[PDB]
């Protein structure tokens, strides 16, 4: 009966079996990364079915399967819900990470703990399955730590390092920041709604207060790492270029929004929770983007451009279009997910070289990379009729034709000529000049993991925004009437971005050199962000944990009140009482002192 | 000439920007070879007790011991009451306590007012 | 109950009688098969209690605790075997008699029908603790812990006597059944403020409060593994117990009386996480952890509300369980290292890969990562707290941020980065280390299946 | 293997004192440096750079390469806060006071800015989206035994 | 790294470490090959205007205000080699690198296979204990009274003698163990 259930949870089952199977013999081999790589294939073809369902016919499920404990009027259920966003991400994030895998398998050839390292992707895509299809607060926290704690976990991957360890530690603490709102969030829905049940919180909230959304915002905030707790996602390009194609790129780090995607039904009924949503997304796509268009690790590059799209999806979130900013998610995973197995495919190429100052000419010494990247710069930066087409012209049409803010638009619209300032900056400083890699030429492709990983995401780059975009229903008014100018505000944006980036990139040939600004320095320096906050707090709570907590409190004031002084005053008293000479004159004067007194008061 | 870098607290002077290394002096030059014959004597003892083939154990290090002992076991015994530390311990470990007990007060009476009034919409209130 | 006592007391008669080289071995077997009879107590009704007689009583507050007492001796003997290799039998025999004695006393205690017979048995677990702690101990410093551990314990313990038989006097019953039926509310009265005070402090210091704390790390860090492992798993849980069956006769006077320690413990909670990412001791940053921990279960306690007892019980039974467990790690790097310094030996996972496992699992469990236990109590005060006041939250989010950067640092720094170079005596993980590691946690992961069984009376 | 002469003591008041520390520390008398003799229970413990581990030299030997340590070297009293994991004092490119007030003012800017466009917002030359059924009164709340006020919209 | 550190910096090992970071850093600003040539040739005939100057006063007002200009135009973000201390794969195999001596706590079942190997260990430590006994003795000898001055090691000066303290540098694990 109705095998929609039926697939959908058994494409999250059969998920997990290679970790069942991670203590049998087959994980001691070396067929274990292809036992991974196949198990996901045929959970993403597999998957592929209830998506063709619900496009047939629009059907939706919950399936509440097995009875937790129950707390009062309070119960507590393993729900799945199989919606709309769980139907259609489910599909894409297994496509993306079996093309993960399949270039894991050449990037990883050479590491003793591959299986450990599949094993630890496979556990980071099961716990974000969890995260996705929750229909309940609690397993939406089970999978928000899940993924938290995978991410820690590969971040340090080479544990001998330090850095990946500091890295590690700062995504710990930015997300545990988020942790806090979603917490309060959490207490705040069952204190007033009585569930942590999706429904009956939509159905109780008629018009939601404000508290309960700006936990979520919070926590949104935190784990799509906005202007507030930004950094930790650069800083986590210290793991394996698999971990930041596949995490920190295009699954984990969209969770937040996709939080402030499942709450839409109490987003829209407050107007300051989305204004506050609004303008953090833009100041975050702003900063990250004006960040970007100076560095020199690639890798630092795309993160950053991964972080601007997260600002410019909160931004559509902000502007009462959840739909809109799903749909973003689901074509921006495709092509930066392929961006950076691009990248990390050139860094293998060049004897693990990540700065773009000793890469030059690649166009021809890399022919299917450089066509890949190029397809996935135009479809970011926003080609008509490409995958990034179809969801980033539909938000700055949004964007204009509504009633937002002056200054959150004029920073979008900046940020999309960063955007392709930064896009052709990559191309330019890696793929046009002169070769500057050192004379050992080591350039190969000529491996069918890499090229078929990186063409299945080629070709769903080039068609899945129309086939998608073509395929779902319909779910918002369109901005079917516009003015002719303001219908080509993106395009003219985007190239006149790519030219003046490009005019002032030529300058560099001109044998000319000259100090830098102040606003280079500042764009360079992450708006000396980094600095700061990772100097004066931090030490300034850990030297007040040793200084006032443990030492002149716990150590000092704490031991002198209570202890300490019961032993210097019952040392005194001892020694008064205690020090007699043994002249029995004095006892006896005391004695006589005591009778007088015992007749002179006791009666 | 160019502007000039201003030192910090979590920002030190650059090793070569100190005004003391370019003043270069014979009783300077005696202090530093006395310091490298320091450091060269321990160097030799540290690896004297470490190529030894016998050993089967860890290298005391009383330089960690003192640092432990110093940290956490000789602090009391040389504690002085103070007005700094007296004022420093009353005021890290009392005014927190008094300002969260106002904060804490503050809020419940004003809860408690407001259902008194009845003015709080406790509906579907039900776990607690 | 007595299907549980006398078993107890003849692991005596056992291990006296047995062969000098079979001792371990029997009291393991037989202690676990004592933990597999205590097991049944677990089946609780949502009536009133499971009443066997007039002087022994159980509740799904007390078998929880039970159990995990019953379940800690062969973890407890696992663990003490390794360091007393060199030691005479009828020492040892005594070590095991002394531990088989605080079992036995905490068995009785956990069910106490009556208030004067749970005093004299709470006050008994402390003998063998003392004994414990001061003579098998490493540091010269022990003897000084044990006088702390002690006189604490009875500078908060002696009111509280005075007022049971003060309340036997005026009610004319310290039975709990008969106390609860009849209890009536305390006028606001200077009397029954102190009355309040005492009944309330003696396991306030046991807990312990945040200014009541000074004891704890130094039993824990000059005590055994076993000591460790008694006093941070059941120990500091006699506290919570108390308190949970004496504040119904606290009301209505607990909610004036309850913020002076709400607020220590909402600020000394922060004040032992940050205190924890500063130390240079395993076993010290252990002991503030529990501190923290207590200090939540203390705030719990005090907001009386079904959702923080439920919590708090959950929180206990997790706090036990990974206190244990990390206690039981820290000894394994002592036993090779001989130094119980985080910074001395580093880099163990590249040595150690299994133990880095066990590391890495109980640093998650401390860190209360969902769906465990642990997780569930937190939550479950953290609800009941904003409850109580929308405000808290900042504290218990500040304090879940700081728990989760000192576990990971401790973690880190023992587990991750490039081992010491003159250190070659690390030698392979042995099997019952392993087995006590694996012991520890799978218990953890099998509740969070059955949360229920964990969750107190008030589920 | 320690003896009781080789542990801190109280604070050293004549030269005879203070260069027995410095040789127990081991380290020069000049170098020797105690913590000023306030109330908190430093002792005598040299009173090194505040210098962090980080900018240690990183070509250099160290007996412990990861801590940038040696073996017989005093310790730092706060060694623990500068483990190259945690705070850092290598001096930057700009100076300290430069990057705040620019961080400073790019934040006040940004903050500022925005509430001006909270104040002066965009739209298009439109009336507001009209709605069928008594601006869709039964589908958004509900209570049909109410009867509210009929709403009728405009054709143009 | 290898070679002891000397108790101080010459003049001239200070001026060739500013001549090094300074054309490391114009390398960095100026990305193409060309433009680079062209300004480090210009910057080399900047350095050796004064080459032959002779008072030392001048010599240290010289690289003085070179070393402040250097600061002020560092390029905040230079260019690092991948395996330099600041270089994206730094320590990237140091979680590889196990200790010697840990073959010496292997099961005899796991000594059962790769015999050869362990043979030739065996013979490694027979080599290293006879050799022991000697090396320090020829420290102990060859040590000037009073304790070492610099951290440097006295070759082996015998036929049959090793260098004092060559244990651990020979064993070294490697630079990519895996
Ligand atoms: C996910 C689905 C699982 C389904 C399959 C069932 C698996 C059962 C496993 C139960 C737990 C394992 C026992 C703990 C001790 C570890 C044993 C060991 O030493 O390993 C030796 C063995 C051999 O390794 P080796 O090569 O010889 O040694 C090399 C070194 O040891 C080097 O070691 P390493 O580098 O290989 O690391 C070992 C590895 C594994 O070792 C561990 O760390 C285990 C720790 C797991 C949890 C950590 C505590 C947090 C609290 C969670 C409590 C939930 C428990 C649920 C009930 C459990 C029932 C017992 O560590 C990790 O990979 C990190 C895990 C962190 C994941 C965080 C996400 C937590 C929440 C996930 C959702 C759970 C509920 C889902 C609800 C909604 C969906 C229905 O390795 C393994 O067997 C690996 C185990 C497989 C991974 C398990 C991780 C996820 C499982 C979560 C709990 C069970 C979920 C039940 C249904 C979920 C659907
Ligand atoms: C209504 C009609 C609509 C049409 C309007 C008109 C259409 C456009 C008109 C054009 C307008 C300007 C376009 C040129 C942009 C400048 C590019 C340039 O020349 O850079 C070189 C030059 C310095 O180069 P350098 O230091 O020698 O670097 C050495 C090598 O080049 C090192 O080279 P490298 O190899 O390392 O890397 C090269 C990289 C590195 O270059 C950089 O260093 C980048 C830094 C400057 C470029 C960033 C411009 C983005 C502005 C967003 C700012 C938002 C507000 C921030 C508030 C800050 C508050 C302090 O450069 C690039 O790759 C490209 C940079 C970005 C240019 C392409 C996109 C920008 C055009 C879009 C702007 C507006 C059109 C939006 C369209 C939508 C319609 C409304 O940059 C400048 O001189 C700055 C010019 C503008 C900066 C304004 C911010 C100044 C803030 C000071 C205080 C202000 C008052 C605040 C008071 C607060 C008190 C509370
Ligand atoms: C050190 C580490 C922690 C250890 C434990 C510390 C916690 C114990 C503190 C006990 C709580 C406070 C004790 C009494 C609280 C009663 C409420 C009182 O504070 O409020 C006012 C009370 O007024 C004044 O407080 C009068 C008492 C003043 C004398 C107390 C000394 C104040 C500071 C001393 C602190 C030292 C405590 C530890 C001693 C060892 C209200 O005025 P009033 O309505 O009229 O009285 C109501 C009570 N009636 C109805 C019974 C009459
Ligand atoms: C597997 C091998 C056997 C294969 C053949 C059997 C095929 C299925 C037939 C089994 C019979 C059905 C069954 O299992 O019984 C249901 C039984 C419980 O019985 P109930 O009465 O419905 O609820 C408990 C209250 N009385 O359900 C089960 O236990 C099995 C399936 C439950 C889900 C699987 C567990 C996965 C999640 C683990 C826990 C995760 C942490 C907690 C979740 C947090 C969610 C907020
Ligand atoms: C009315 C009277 C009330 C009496 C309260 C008695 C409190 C119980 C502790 C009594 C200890 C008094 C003895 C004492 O301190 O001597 C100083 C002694 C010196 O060491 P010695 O071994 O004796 O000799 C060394 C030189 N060869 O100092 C110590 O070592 C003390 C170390 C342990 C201290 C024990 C902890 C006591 C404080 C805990 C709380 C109890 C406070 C009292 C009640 C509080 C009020 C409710
Ligand atoms: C509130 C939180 C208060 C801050 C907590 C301080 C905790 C101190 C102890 C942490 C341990 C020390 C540590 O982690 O090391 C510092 C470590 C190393 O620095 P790196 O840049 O990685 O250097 C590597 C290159 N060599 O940096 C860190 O991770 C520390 C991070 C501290 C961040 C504190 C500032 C955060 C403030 C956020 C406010 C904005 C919130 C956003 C609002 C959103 C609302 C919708
Ligand atoms: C770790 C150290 C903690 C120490 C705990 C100490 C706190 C407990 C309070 C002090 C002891 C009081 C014991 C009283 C036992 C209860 C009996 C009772 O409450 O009955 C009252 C008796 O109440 C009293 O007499 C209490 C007087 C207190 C005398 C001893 C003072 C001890 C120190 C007091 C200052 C400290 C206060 C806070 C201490 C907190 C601990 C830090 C009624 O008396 P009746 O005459 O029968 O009434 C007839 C008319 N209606």
């Amino acid at each position: 009966m109705n095998p929609f259930a039926s697939l959908t949870l058994t494409t999250l089952t059969i998920l997990t079996i290679p970790i069942m199977m991670s203590n049998s013999n087959i994980y001691k081999t070396n067929l274990y990364p292809n036992y991974v790589k196949t198990t996901v294939s045929y959970a993403f073809t597999l998957s592929l079915v209830p998506l063709l369902m619900f496009m047939h016919t629009g059907q939706e499920m919950i399936i509440s399967n097995w009875h937790w404990m129950t707390l009062q009027t309070v119960e507590l259920s393993l729900s799945f819900k199989m919606d709309y966003f769980s139907v259609m991400f489910i599909p894409v994030a297994l496509f993306v990470t079996w093309s993960i895998m399949e270039f894991s398998m050449w990037y990883m050839h050479s590491d003793p703990f591959i299986n450990r390292f599949f094993k630890y992707l496979l556990l980071f895509l099961i716990t974000m399955m969890i995260l996705v299809t929750a229909n309940n607060l609690f397993q939406l926290f089970i999978g928000w730590e899940g993924v938290g704690i995978m991410s820690f976990l590969l971040i340090g991957w080479w544990h001998g390092r330090t850095d990946a360890n500091t890295a590690a530690l700062q995504a710990i603490l930015y997300n545990r920041i988020g942790d806090i709102g979603f917490v309060l969030s959490m207490a705040w829905f069952l204190t007033h709604s009585n569930a942590w049940d999706l429904q009956q919180i939509f159905m109780l909230n008629n018009e939601c207060p404000n508290m309960p959304l700006i936990g979520l915002l919070l926590a949104a905030a935190g784990k799509s790492a906005q202007f507030g707790l930004h950094p930790w996602l650069p800083s986590a390009m210290e793991g394996p270029t698999p971990v930041s194609a596949l995490l920190h790129s295009s699954t984990m780090v969209v969770a937040g929004v996709f939080l402030l995607i499942r709450f839409y039904p109490l987003m829209e009924t407050n107007k300051l929770v989305q204004t506050m949503t609004l303008c953090l997304g833009a100041i975050t796509t702003l900063f990250t983007a004006l960040c970007a268009i100076t560095q020199n690790d690639i890798k630092k590059i795309v993160a950053f451009s991964t972080s601007s799209q997260l600002g410019l999806m909160m931004v559509t979130i902000g502007i009462n279009q959840p739909h809109l900013a799903f749909l973003h998610i689901c074509m921006h995973a495709f092509f930066k997910a392929m961006l950076f197995m691009c990248s990390g495919s050139i860094i293998h190429s060049l004897n693990d070289e990540q700065d773009i100052r000793k890469m030059g000419g690649l166009y021809k010494a890399m022919p299917f990379t450089t066509t890949a990247l190029i397809i996935g710069s135009l479809a970011l930066t926003g080609m008509p009729y490409l995958t990034g087409f179809y969801s980033k012209d539909l938000i700055i049409e949004a964007v204009n034709m509504s009633y937002t803010n002056a200054w959150a638009l004029l920073m979008t619209l900046i940020a999309t000529s960063l955007t392709a300032a930064y896009s052709t900056r990559i191309i330019f400083f890696a793929f046009l000049g002169k070769p500057r890699f050192p004379p050992l030429v080591l350039i190969n492709e000529n491996n069918p993991l890499l090229i078929n990983s990186i063409k299945r995401l080629l070709i769903g780059s080039i068609f899945a925004g129309f086939i998608i975009s073509n395929n779902i229903p319909p779910m918002t008014v369109p901005n079917t009437t516009m003015p002719l100018y303001m219908k080509m505000t993106a395009l003219i944006v985007t190239i006149m971005g790519f030219m003046l980036a490009l005019e002032l990139n030529n300058t560099t040939y001109y044998l000319k050199f000259k100090y830098p600004s102040q606003t280079y320095k500042f764009s360079n320096m992450l708006g000396y962000y980094p600095s700061i906050m990772h100097r004066l707090p931090t030490y300034h709570n850990l030297s007040m944990s040793q200084k006032s907590a443990s030492s002149l409190l716990d150590l000092i004031w704490l031991e002198t009140i209570l202890p300490k002084t019961t032993s210097f005053i019952q040392m005194k008293m001892s020694i008064m009482v205690s020090n007699q000479k043994g002249l029995i004159k004095l006892y006896f004067l005391s004695f006589l002192i005591t009778i007088m007194i015992s007749m002179t008061l006791f009666n | 000439s160019f502007p000039k870098y201003k030192p910090s607290r979590l920002a030190t002077l650059p090793a070569t920007l100190d005004p003391a290394e370019y003043d270069i002096s014979p009783e300077t030059r005696k202090a530093q070879a006395e310091r490298l014959a320091i450091r060269s004597r321990l160097k030799r003892e540290y690896l004297l007790q470490y190529n030894d083939p016998n050993r089967l154990g860890v290298i005391e290090d009383p330089a960690l011991i003192r640092w432990t002992y110093a940290r956490s076991a000789n602090i009391y015994p040389n504690f002085r009451p103070t007005p700094k530390t007296s004022l420093l311990g009353a005021l890290f470990g009392i005014g927190p306590l008094f300002f969260w007990y106002y904060v804490f007060k503050t809020d419940r009476d004003k809860k408690e007012k407001l259902i008194q009034e009845g003015k709080l919409d406790q509906t579907f209130n039900i776990s607690y | 109950m007595l299907k549980i006592i006398i078993p107890t007391t003849m692991l005596l008669p056992m291990t006296w009688m047995s062969k000098h080289n079979m001792i371990w071995i029997n009291a393991t077997v037989h202690s676990l098969l004592i933990s597999l009879i205590s097991l049944s107590l677990l089946n609780q009704l949502g009536e009133n209690s499971l009443n066997f007689s007039l002087t022994f009583f159980s509740d799904s507050l007390s078998a929880p605790l039970l159990v995990l007492t019953t379940w800690l001796l062969p973890l407890m003997l696992m663990a003490s075997q390794s360091h007393l290799s060199k030691e005479t039998t009828t020492r040892k025999k005594l070590y095991i008699t002394m531990l088989i004695l605080l079992q036995l006393f905490l068995i009785m205690t956990f069910t106490a029908t009556e208030l004067i017979l749970f005093y004299i048995l709470f006050e008994a677990t402390l003998v063998p603790t003392l004994i414990i702690i001061t003579r098998w101990g490493n540091q010269t410093e022990r003897l000084n812990a044990g006088l702390y551990f002690l006189f604490y314990t009875l500078a908060g313990s002696l009111p509280l006597l005075v007022a049971l038989v003060y309340i036997q006097n005026t009610t004319g019953s310290l039975n709990f059944l008969i106390i609860h039926y009849w209890s009536h509310p305390l006028s606001n009265s200077w009397s029954n403020i102190f009355m309040w005070l005492a009944c309330i402090m003696a396991f306030m210091v046991k807990m312990p409060l945040y200014g009541l704390h000074l004891w704890l790390p130094k039993a824990h860090v000059e005590a055994p593994i076993a000591g460790s492992m008694v006093l941070a798993a059941v120990l500091l849980k006699l506290g919570g117990y108390g308190m949970m069956r004496i504040t119904t006769i606290l009301n209505p006077l607990t909610n004036y009386m309850a913020y002076p320690f709400l607020m220590l413990s909402m600020w000394g909670m922060i004040m032992t996480s940050s205190i924890c990412l500063r130390q240079t001791d395993l076993k010290s940053l252990i002991a503030y952890s529990s501190v923290s921990h207590m200090a939540l279960v203390i705030v719990a306690i005090m907001i009386q509300t079904p959702w923080s007892f439920m919590g708090a019980t959950a929180l206990m039974i997790a706090h036990g369980l990974t206190s244990s467990m990390l206690f039981c790690l820290a000894n394994t790097n002592y036993e090779r290292v001989h130094s119980r310094t985080m910074i001395l030996a580093r880099g163990l996972q590249t040595l150690l890969p299994l133990m880095a496992t066990w590391w890495l699992v109980a640093s998650l469990t401390n860190l209360a990562l969902p769906p465990s236990i642990n997780l569930i109590g937190e939550l479950f005060i953290i609800t009941a707290s904003f409850s109580w006041s929308n405000i808290t939250i900042i504290l218990m989010g500040m304090n879940m941020m700081i728990t989760a950067l000192y576990s990971l640092y401790m973690l880190i720094t023992t587990q991750r980065g490039k081992y010491t170079h003159h250190i070659n005596n690390i030698k392979p993980s042995f099997t019952r280390e392993n087995a006590l590691m694996a012991l520890h946690i799978l218990p953890l992961l099998l509740l969070t299946l059955n949360p229920k069984m964990i969750l107190g009376p008030l589920y | 293997h320690v003896t009781k002469d080789m542990f801190p003591g109280p604070y050293p008041k004549t030269p005879e004192e203070r260069a027995a520390a410095a040789k127990k520390y081991n380290m020069r008398v000049e170098d020797y440096e105690p913590y000023p003799d306030d109330g908190m229970g430093y002792g005598d413990y040299p009173k090194l750079p505040d210098r962090s581990q980080q900018e240690r030299d990183p070509w250099y030997d160290w007996d412990h390469p990861d801590l940038r340590l040696n073996w017989g070297e005093p310790i730092h009293w706060d060694l623990d806060m500068y483990i190259r994991n945690r705070v850092d004092t290598s001096p930057t490119p700009v100076s300290w006071n430069t990057m705040c007030k620019h961080l400073f003012g790019f934040v006040a800017f940004m903050l500022f800015m925005f509430w001006v466009g909270e104040i002066y917002p965009s739209y298009q030359p439109v009336g507001p989206k009209q709605y069928p059924y008594n601006d869709l009164y039964l589908e958004r709340g509900g209570d049909p035994t109410k009867e509210p006020e009929p709403v009728v919209h405009y054709e143009i | 790294a290898f070679s002891a550190p000397a108790a101080y910096l010459t003049h001239q090992q200070k001026v060739l470490r500013l001549y090094k970071r300074a054309l490391r850093h114009l390398e960095s600003w100026c990305v193409h090959r060309d433009k680079y040539r062209y300004f480090a040739c210009l910057m080399r005939a900047r350095f050796d205007e004064h080459k032959n100057e002779k008072d030392m006063v001048k010599a240290t007002q010289l690289l003085r205000q070179a070393e402040e200009e250097f600061w002020y135009g560092q390029h905040p973000q230079p260019y690092i080699f991948p395996e330099s201390p600041g270089g994206t794969s730094y320590e990237r195999y140091e979680c590889y690198k196990v200790p010697e001596w840990c073959l010496d706590d292997w099961h005899p079942s796991e000594k059962a296979m790769y015999p050869d190997y362990f043979a030739k260990r065996e013979q490694w430590k027979r080599l290293r204990r006879e050799s022991w006994e000697r090396e320090v003795k020829q420290l102990q000898e060859e040590t000037p009274p009073g304790g070492p001055r610099t951290e440097a090691l006295p070759p082996a000066r015998k036929e049959g003698d090793l260098p004092p303290l060559w244990w651990h540098i020979v064993t070294r694990p490697r630079e990519r163990p895996m």
